[PDB]
């Protein structure tokens, strides 16, 4: 596995000022690599995919550079709204865990929540809308309390492809109603080592523009 | 007779890959089988009721046969014995082409 | 920011830079293979460095393969002179001469039309030689002239891809009918098949509007529908491979003297297709087994060159039978930075 | 048992 | 003053350094192979690197190549960890340890007795593969244990000869008769023939002393003196190869109830017999048409083991035929400095 | 063709002394360098051979060092009968021209000399005693007046080789006569571009231990 170093831990800056992220990776990831934010309450949004290629939809204050295995991300002016988590993700390789998570300071839809006894499985449903499950690749992953984004799975369609992480694998199954044009993901596990909020996102299948879409999620307590 | 000839034919089929088969000659060993299937055959032409018919049937097939099974023996034993010999007196390459 | 690809020889100081691994083509004009090559200067008479263009085309069958036959042309060979010891430049080669240094010898290729694209027909377990297909391989040789035999040490060898995307104009959606006769007096079968759009991207649904009308003394028994895959291979004159990528087959009957409509999604991948040998597939590197072939545009006014791959939509009837075509084209629009030309998720 | 199968050189001087 | 050969690889810093490029034997005991290995500190994990010796055979015949099969197998594979992340050394090694620096990583090899020498079949024009005989060779691998599969860039490959000479004492001279009797009553005819020595040098000139005695009622017609080289190949029960390397027909005869003494000499070489596909040469390297195969000398109290190489003059005289055959050794003498295993004028 | 430089192209030394003698190739020759001498009016004769290997029958008195590219003829003591010519020849490859040739100051037999017409054809004939053609490679050497020996022509009957010089290809054609164990040299030329003193000389058939045996040559003026 691949980590990514996140700095700094904690950001504040005035609004309107100029604010830079790095992010250093273990090993070369031929410049695959995006930058992610989320707010509190809020699914995660996609903000620069690609080595340092602006995705549609956001402003263009946000600004990118890559620097040998150093990225960094430049914000020119802090909007008042401009105040969320960002996150370093690599996919060059699998695991395609997030970066540490830096805070600043001054369609998909996915249910299966719920309580859950410490030892049991668990059906966590996405139902997914405007795309079908051959031309994009679902992944599932999981955000604990106190801490930030973890790839959890990823299916591929089209390839017939599947990938878990390391931390769970072999108790972990996702799979993709095509006919029904959803994804279900099955968790037979104990205790509460996969107590966290589970986010039903895409990407593109062929060339992995980024996890652009992502889902709600719902909460998961053991 | 003929069960035996049709399974040892079967066999060499099937292991015609092997090296040995290949060394051996698969063209003499076929022709060779093919001749004790004609013997096994021709085995039972004198035991039936004879007819002029039968009678020349029987005669042609056991000449065939031995000529067949005996010249594909002389051609293994001709080929086995070129490559005994080696190299002839004022040759270079004296093999027999398969 | 810009960054190119660099490919190093074993030995020496030869490395080739290039831009883009990807070089399409627009029918009227094909856009050029440019770059540079830096050599150290270790040479003392053979002061010629040269790079081929080559599109190499082989072909194996399984038959052909059993039998141990196959078939290899090189359907197009360009030789460049890239040592000069006229020639217009581009932005990208002079920014690479700037930054590699004085020794940055460049070299540009202009790919003629009427080419076939980087398709590369799927290997069983058994192959375990090179890719059979089309495939654009850039080669840099330091030696004296083409007299000289290739060496491995001195040669460089970078796979490129030649590749055409989806037209801007999606053209008339496809609308096929078919109207039989039955031997049983004039008893008229009528078929009509519809798509909701011509041009279509990998991966996406294929949405099939179906209408029969029976005015007939039989009962159709079963419908298949399935996504043909045609690969013309113009060379050797070989017989055209036809392999369905998809199929949906229907146990609905559709009673005599009466009208029937309906719509099937079929979405061909490469997950069922998998075991299918000799499918063609896109132009790969390093085995790393890209989609579908894209089916090649002849707007040309149409050579026979290559492997033309097609795409059809065909309804089956049965109870003879009723079979029609509607052809369709299932290529990739322009991805918006690079086609990455790997498995982006490596492990 | 009836199987088959089963840079340039250079010179330098070292001193004694 | 002494000097040693290298071997570099392709790429990176692996340099493979051995005192002689011959490796004799002297029955009871082989000259050990040793070696030193410069390897650049490039490793992180790998900090193993293999040094392997393998006594390869190869063989192919006309009627087999035409077929398909050539056969092939390892005699002896001696596998030797030379970095140590026991084992004395030699004067020429610490010499080279001293003059080459500290990661100068020794290697040596105890070669087991009752091994062929390396003989090399000739090889035909149709043959361009590797050469068919007894070659032995020292592969240099840098890599993770032999489970990782063989780089040709990080393997070092080195042909090294292993050869014998000449006995000391020179054997007692071959004597041969034959007394046969005719049909024709009881009419012996006497023949014999006797050698200047037992051991012969390549090159050098062989006179051979031939006697007959006719009490017959026939004459003899002609008299054909050869020198037949046998090459016994004991693995894969292969036929014997025998082949005439030099040849004389005399057309004297000898009158019936007479006697008749004469001397005949025999120089063998390669010139007339390089037409001969399948003869076996001494030792090669890199194609330099070495002399005739040295008749190996099997002292031991005798195994069958790669290819057993000999000579013999035969004597035959018609009017069926009265054959004799006297053994002799064709191998050469020890060299005052060093064989130097290639043409010595290159052009 | 690989050029040999003889230095000094005179030497003096009182009796007893120490003489240098250097010689430089080309380029590599592999240590294949040989050093011989001749007296006036007597044929050539081996010194060293094979990078200072001391041949039989010569005084330990000489001796060979090679540096590099670069080759040492030392002899410890100039005695009174070792003042001749010396050479340096390279045999690794062909041709096997000698050396510039330095002066230190204070059987084969040979036949077929006599007075040449201008234009024509001559025959040499060398007769040898105590080896075989088989067992030896036999060689040809040309020597004017005011220079040293040039190789000529070279022929092995054992591998059935011949080899001629550059300037001497085309017209001679060296033959060996097993039967009578002799060699024969045929030159049909013209003028006097050959008109020298022709040395028969033998080598080693297999590892060419260097020219050991010289013949005595006879006179040829055009
Ligand atoms: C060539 C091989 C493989 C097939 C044919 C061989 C056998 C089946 C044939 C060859 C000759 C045949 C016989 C020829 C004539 C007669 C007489 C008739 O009134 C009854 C059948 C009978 C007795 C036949 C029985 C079958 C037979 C023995």
């Amino acid at each position: 596995d691949i980590q990514m170093t996140q700095s700094p831990s904690s950001l504040s800056a005035s609004v309107g000022d100029r604010v830079t992220i790095t992010c250093r990776a273990s090993q070369s990831v031929s410049s695959a690599v995006a930058w992610y934010q989320q707010k509190p309450g809020k699914a995660p949004k996609l903000l620069i995919y690609s080595a340092s290629s602006l995705y549609s939809g956001v402003p263009s204050r946000f600004s990118g550079s890559r620097s040998g295995t150093d990225f960094t991300l430049t914000i020119s002016s802090l909007q008042p709204e401009d105040f969320a988590t960002y996150y370093c993700q690599q996919y060059k390789y699998v695991p395609v865990t997030f970066g540490q998570g830096t805070k600043v300071e001054i369609q998909l839809v996915e249910s299966g929540g719920g309580l859950v006894q410490p030892g049991g499985s668990l059906r966590l449903s996405c139902a997914a809308s405007g795309f079908n499950v051959y031309s994009s690749s679902i992944h599932w992953v999981r955000q604990a309390p106190g801490k930030g984004l973890e790839w959890v799975a990823s299916i591929s369609s089209y390839y017939g492809y599947t990938y878990y992480a390391d931390s769970v694998k072999g108790r972990f199954t996702i799979s993709a109603d095509t006919s029904k044009n959803t994804a279900y993901l099955q968790m037979n596990s104990l205790r509460a080592e996969d107590t966290a909020v589970y986010y039903c996102a895409r990407s593109r299948q062929f060339w992995y523009s980024g996890l652009d879409y992502w889902g709600q999620g719902t909460l998961v307590t053991v | 007779g003929f069960m035996c000839t049709c399974m040892v034919v079967t066999v060499f089929i099937k292991h015609n890959n092997t090296p040995l088969v290949k060394a051996s000659g698969r063209e003499l060993c076929y022709i060779l089988l093919f001749g004790v299937g004609l013997s096994y055959c021709m085995t039972f032409f004198f035991i039936a009721k004879p007819s002029p018919v039968i009678c020349a049937l029987r005669r042609l097939g056991l000449g065939s046969s031995f000529a067949i099974c005996y010249s594909a023996l002389l051609t293994k034993t001709n080929c086995i014995a070129r490559i005994f010999d080696g190299v002839k007196n004022g040759a270079q390459r004296p093999k027999f082409i398969s | 920011g810009t960054r190119v690809f660099k490919k190093a020889s074993p030995n020496g100081k030869l490395t080739v830079y290039l831009g883009k691994r990807d070089f399409v083509d627009h029918i009227d004009l094909v856009d050029p293979v440019d770059g540079v090559v830096l050599v150290d200067p270790e040479y003392l008479k053979e002061r010629r460095v040269y790079v081929t263009l080559t599109v190499a085309f082989r072909y194996g069958r399984e038959d052909l393969d059993v039998l141990g036959l196959t078939f290899r042309k090189d359907l197009f060979v360009a030789n460049v002179q890239s040592f000069p010891p006229k020639k217009p430049l581009t932005r990208l080669q002079e920014r690479l001469i700037k930054k590699l240094g004085e020794h940055a010898y460049p070299f540009t290729f202009e790919i003629p039309p009427n080419l076939p694209s980087s398709v590369t027909l799927q290997p069983g377990p058994e192959d375990t030689g090179k890719a059979l297909g089309v495939d654009y391989e850039v080669k840099a040789f330091v030696a004296e002239n083409l007299e000289e035999k290739i060496h491995k040490r001195n040669s460089v060898r970078l796979v490129i891809e030649k590749v055409q995307y989806a037209p801007e104009r999606p053209g008339p959606q496809p609308t096929a009918e078919t109207t039989r006769q039955f031997l049983m007096s004039d008893k008229p079968l009528h078929l009509e098949a519809s798509l909701d759009k011509e041009i279509y991207y990998h991966g996406e649904p294929i949405s099939v509007n179906v209408h029969v009308t029976n005015n007939t003394n039989k009962t159709v028994k079963k419908i298949k529908i399935s996504v043909r895959q045609y690969a013309d291979i113009v060379l050797f004159n070989t017989a055209q491979y036809k392999v369905p990528v998809a199929m949906e087959e229907a146990d609905d009957t559709v009673a005599p003297s009466s009208t029937f409509s309906k719509v099937y999604t079929l979405t061909p991948f490469l997950a069922n297709n998998r075991e299918k040998r000799g499918l063609a597939l896109d132009g790969k590197l390093k085995h790393e087994d890209t989609n579908l072939a894209s089916s090649t545009l002849l707007r040309e006014g149409r050579e026979i060159l290559g492997i033309i791959v097609s795409y059809k939509v065909k309804v089956k009837l049965v109870v003879s039978d009723v079979a029609v075509e509607l052809p369709f084209t299932l290529m990739h629009p322009k991805p918006k930075e690079e086609p990455p030309h790997r498995e982006v998720p490596e492990n | 048992k009836n199987v088959v199968t089963h840079q340039s050189s250079a010179s330098t001087y070292v001193p004694t």
